[PDB]
């Protein structure tokens, strides 16, 4: 018997079985509706420090593959499911999950009541946990570990997660013919955009080399002035777990590139600075939105979008500059999904957008990069 | 999960194929595949009780009616499976022959061999825990009783004893995403139960007949809906059993509570022992929950209507011949023979021609 | 691995028990158990190249045959194994069975694994590096052959190809920790060879029988002792080629070189490419060494004494029969029929009663 | 495909399959005959910084078990084999031997020819090496650092495989029944022995306890008058790996026993010691005994004992000190084996001793303790 035990900030516990690496996970503890893409999932570093749980039972049911990884790395602090698989059955396969989880050192814990765990946390807003896997855990232990947890409010993680020297990427989607593709060369992309690396995820990057851009990822932290340096056709904002605010850095930069002409597109968390950094407010989510079936509106065209959310932090609505206009909003729950800055060639998303490979949202991208390159 | 009818049909070619050959089928929940294909074959309403052996373990000949089924699927091939696994056969084994992916194969494996370990320890073997895991792999007490070489009433007990009991959850759409107000639930092994019954009413319990079979079909189920929709209208919380997806009864509006379940005996007792309705009709559903009640009147349950001890009186052609005479009523010549020589005899009485009924 | 003669004997229960049935065995000496299990196998003089096929893949009762000879063992079982694993069978299948122990089970499995792969990638399949391997794992040109659908002498060409052939170690009570002046040698596939044959002498080979069998007894034995001995003496180096564990062939003493091997065209030849005899006796050991005389000579072995087509002369029937015819000697009335009707023709020729020789 | 690869001193190379840790080991090279026994040999401290191959093809049969550890870890640099077996088939098995190996951090190679590595150190004598496991193993860098290698020539390694501080064992020997028993009480035990870890071997102590010998396990280090100061019945010196010679510490206190009248007896290491406290030379030699089939006479009595032998070096015959009685012979070489002081309660054994429930060494010893108490 391999003991696993997960405790939540409000005394709840949760006795199940390690399936993962031995040891103990603290984080945010948060829920998933995807029953598809846990890899990717836990890949994204959007999940930095925080405990995932997968409401579908089986996971692990396709084992892994390196092309399903949405970055260098787990960035998930712990995985909480209800039903490990004895195989993996899928031709793209490499490795199950449970040594998949072990290599990457996750902790993980299975066996438990995901449905009890999810209504907790819908019910009552996220919470702070701990789990714990070995011969004995603790459930103190992982009591005090979780109420000792600091926690995501004002936890700026993206800095956490950017990289350290800025690099190119030029390597386009993934097909099921040839896999991933080579690395275009340079000559073989019209476009130049600058990506600011808030913990962005390898799909989206991969979506922007389909539309013919060459991209030069910057961490976090890059000066606009330092950017602007390289003249760049579009500047783009990614995506990136914890709260925006204290980034005090990107704001600051960001305001900078929105007194140019240069085409701004922002992401999740990207979105997010956008809208403060034009002088909005941001709060965070009771639970937020984890899934892959969330309904958001685009207001303009009156047409409804299922998408990917990842999110625990969002700008309020109420606070909204007047520069601001509203262009998306969550059918679930009515929460801001999109805007444009009335000024400005500069816009951005809430979702996570995906290949195909409607694309609007990026094809606009591609599209005010033209005008202004026309210019 | 499909549902037959091959042994109404001779000289029918049996074998599955791209023209349908089923007259129902049954849906099971569960919280996990295992729970769910299990939950699913007990009710059924073909006898099954969860993997039950088609083949013995000392048939020589097994392995080779054991290939054939596989090879060249019928009705019967779940169970197959299952016996080739005790038989000896490996999983790239069955793969190669059903072509069924091995994620499925694995699981239907793993039950096996868990039940080669309960028939290994007994009764005795039967702790907490290890009741607990199987309940939660699905285990019917029915075919764990027969493992163990007890009545299925043992078993119960045994949970009785362990307060091992099943939880229920709703069906909501969005993985719990968001609250529900609807009491569609099914039962499984796990921690929280969303059942919360209510205090305030008077409850009445229909049981439907499962899936459709020939002679059991929607016209049971309309009665059973119309028992919902009267009481319901009446004032009466109206609750409703059954696992037919294809039908009325089945559908939440039908009814107050739905419970989506296998209308079998420990189903149906684990809804009382929470709902303690007023009430329970076993009259509507056909055969299926006919049958039940006795044993639901026997463990306490309410039944209304019509008892079963009547309903009895008159199914069964002995005390019901009784009846008939107590009326002074015409009934035809019968006899009751056992050897061939004595029906010859019996049937001179009797007299051609003649209806032989096993 | 026992030598068996079941078919001489009708009527015989042909199940292994208690008492001994065999009249022989061989002896196979290997770097690890699947070379050693193999190289036994393809020396067990009974028309095997390794595990090759009992029963048909498209045989609806082949897993009930199967099934009989595991779990109730005859001479064959060792290939029935293959062939459950081949079928399906699990190896806690086997075992169940059989009870002989998984470790050995498993390694036939793998063995049977590889088999397949062969199939499939047939000779072109056969690079260097897989050759490589199968030899390592015992795998008999002869075998690849079949499975490949080529004739042994393309597998065998292949290896040359590759400059893959077998090295040479030696026999010594220890392990490697002393050293030996005795020539007592195996082969196997690996780095180091320890052969060193002489450039010095003048060498004769003397090849064996392999395990006795009724008909191919201690007789033969008797004479490739004595052609050493003798030789010997005489001042040649002698080679003895036999892998009979219970003869006095096999005892180190007897010759100058003892190459532990199989009988077979492919052990042999590869003896004598390193060893380049000045001869090579066939006539001695019976049966086994005289098949093998055609190809020996044919592949340029230095077959002396009586030549393999004179062998052949007298073999052969019609080759025969014309001589004697030749020599103008008295022969029986002879004919050679294919048909039934035919032969009751040539029966009244020939006359009653009469001698019929499938 | 998980190459590895070895490679000799000399240049000489053995490609071949990881089949333990990835990564490199250096040390010594060695053969060992026993085709029974591999977990003991891991787990015996005598072949530190030894790199091990063994002589028998199938190494793995019966997987391993904590029963069968001959000390706290495995001290052998890294393990050679021909075949490492698809599965372990034993009862007594707890975790294949790869898995072993790992868990364990053990480079290993498996697949090579072995024979041709026994032949060699056999003709030529042993070799410092370097395992190489790894993506793409390279050979000169193998090379490199099997050449750099210090050696075990006047190498201390006693001092390296000791235990820090002191303590007490009252455990005795394994049963099929029982297994490991438990741990005697010190009132159970009429004498008292102190034992010096040279890197002693678990089986030792429980045969001595077998005996009815409470035990003190030192530190190699460890004065003789901290010794003297506990009143010890006699004084056990255990076997352990290196070079007996540097161990300047301990020849020292030998030597203060040796004036005493209490019994002392030794194994391997300590039968080395014991002769240089008396007086004796030290040799190294060219390849060693390992493995245990080993031949020994007990020319005393003029019979034969098959034996367990893990040793590099030996006691030279012909610098005996009169005082130093020769007790065994290897029948095999004609090396020393065993000695006893003509005018001291002290003699060694070469080999290694095993339990039946060496006896006559090992009860001679008691009888020894025993005609001590006595006075
Ligand atoms: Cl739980
Ligand atoms: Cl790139
Ligand atoms: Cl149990
Ligand atoms: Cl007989
Ligand atoms: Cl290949
Ligand atoms: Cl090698
Ligand atoms: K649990
Ligand atoms: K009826």
């Amino acid at each position: 018997i391999k003991s696993a035990l997960l405790v939540l900030e409000d005394g709840t516990q949760f006795h199940g079985r390690a399936i993962g690496a031995t040891g103990s996970a603290v984080g945010e503890v948060v829920f998933n509706t995807s029953m598809t893409g846990y890899q990717e999932i836990l890949t994204d570093p959007s999940y930095s420090r925080q405990i995932v749980t997968l409401t579908y039972p089986h996971i692990g049911n396709v084992g892994t593959n390196d092309a399903d990884e949405e970055s260098s790395q787990v960035h998930a602090q712990g995985l909480v499911i209800r039903d490990l698989p004895l195989i993996a059955s899928n031709f793209r396969n490499t490795e199950d999950l449970s040594s998949y989880l072990k290599r990457h050192n996750i902790v993980a814990i299975a066996d438990i009541d995901t449905r009890k765990l999810t209504r907790l946390l819908r019910e009552k807003g996220a919470q702070n946990g701990c789990i714990i896997a070995g011969d004995n855990p603790d459930a103190a232990l992982a009591l005090e570990k979780a109420r000792a947890f600091p926690g995501l409010n004002g936890m700026d993680l993206a800095k956490e997660v950017t990289t350290a020297e800025a690099y190119s990427w030029t390597q386009g989607s993934w097909t099921l013919t040839g896999g991933l593709p080579q690395a275009k060369k340079e000559d073989e992309l019209p476009f130049h955009v600058v990506a600011y690396d808030f913990g962005a995820k390898r799909n989206i990057l991969r979506m922007l080399v389909d539309r013919g851009c060459r991209l030069t990822i910057v961490p976090a932290q890059t000066s606009a002035e330092d950017v602007l340096k390289m003249n760049p056709d579009g500047i783009f904002l990614s995506n990136g777990p914890g709260d925006p605010a204290p980034c005090d850095y990107a704001i600051t930069a960001i305001q900078k590139f929105l007194e140019t002409d240069i085409p701004v597109f922002g992401i999740c968390l990207g979105h997010q600075l956008l809208a403060l950094a034009s002088g909005a407010k941001t709060v965070k989510m009771k639970f937020g939105h984890h899934g892959g079936n969330h309904p958001v509106k685009d207001v303009e065209k009156n047409v409804v979008m299922i998408t990917a959310q990842n999110h625990g932090f969002a700008v309020d609505e109420a606070t909204l500059p007047a520069n601001l206009r509203v262009t998306h909003k969550s059918l679930f729950d009515g929460t801001l999904q999109g805007i444009h800055r009335t000024d400005k060639p500069a816009f951005s998303f809430q979702g996570h957008p995906e290949a195909s490979p409607a694309a609007p949202l990026f094809d606009h991208f591609i599209e005010l990069i033209e005008q202004y390159r026309k210019t | 999960i499909p549902r037959f009818n091959f042994e109404k049909f001779a000289g029918a070619n049996d074998r599955l194929t791209t023209q349908m050959k089923s007259v129902g089928e049954v849906m099971a929940i569960g919280r996990t595949q295992q729970e769910s294909l299990q939950k699913a074959l007990r009710g059924l309403e073909v006898g099954a009780t969860g993997f039950d052996p088609k083949v013995s373990l000392d048939d020589p000949e097994a392995l080779t009616k054991i290939r054939r089924e596989l090879k060249d699927a019928g009705a019967d091939r779940i169970w197959y499976i299952a016996d080739a696994f005790r038989a000896g056969l490996s999983v790239d084994g069955v793969f190669n022959l059903t072509n069924i992916d091995r994620w499925f194969l694995v699981q239907i494996e793993e039950l096996v061999r868990l039940e080669e370990k309960v028939a290994e320890v007994g009764i005795t073997g039967l702790n907490a825990d290890f009741l607990r895991q199987l309940k939660r792999k699905g285990f019917a007490d029915a075919r764990l009783a027969k493992l163990a070489g007890v009545r299925e009433a043992e078993i119960r007990k045994l949970r009785d004893q362990y307060d091992l009991h099943p939880v229920y959850k709703r069906v909501d759409t969005c993985a719990a995403e968001f609250a529900t107000d609807t009491a569609y639930m099914y039962s499984t092994y796990e921690e929280e139960c969303e059942a919360n019954p209510s205090t305030d009413r008077e409850k009445i319990m229909v049981l439907g007949g499962g899936p459709n079979r020939i002679g059991q079909g929607i016209e049971f189920d309309y009665c059973c809906v119309h028992a919902s929709l009267a009481l319901r209208e009446d004032g009466y919380e109206t609750i409703m059993v059954n696992c037919n997806p294809e039908t009325v009864s089945t559908d939440y509006d039908t009814s107050d509570r739905l419970y989506f379940e296998p209308v079998t005996l420990e189903d149906v007792l684990e809804i009382v022992r929470i709902e303690k309705p007023k009430g329970v009709i076993v009259q509507y559903g056909g055969q299926t929950p006919l049958k039940l009640a006795r044993a639901l009147e026997a463990a306490g349950v309410p039944v209304i209507g019509t008892s079963p001890d009547a309903i009895d009186r008159a199914e069964d052609r002995e005390r019901f011949q009784h009846a008939v005479e107590r009326l002074k009523l015409k009934q035809p010549a019968n006899a009751t023979v056992t050897a061939i020589e004595m029906a010859v005899e019996k049937a001179k009485e009797i007299g051609y021609p003649l209806v032989v009924r096993p």
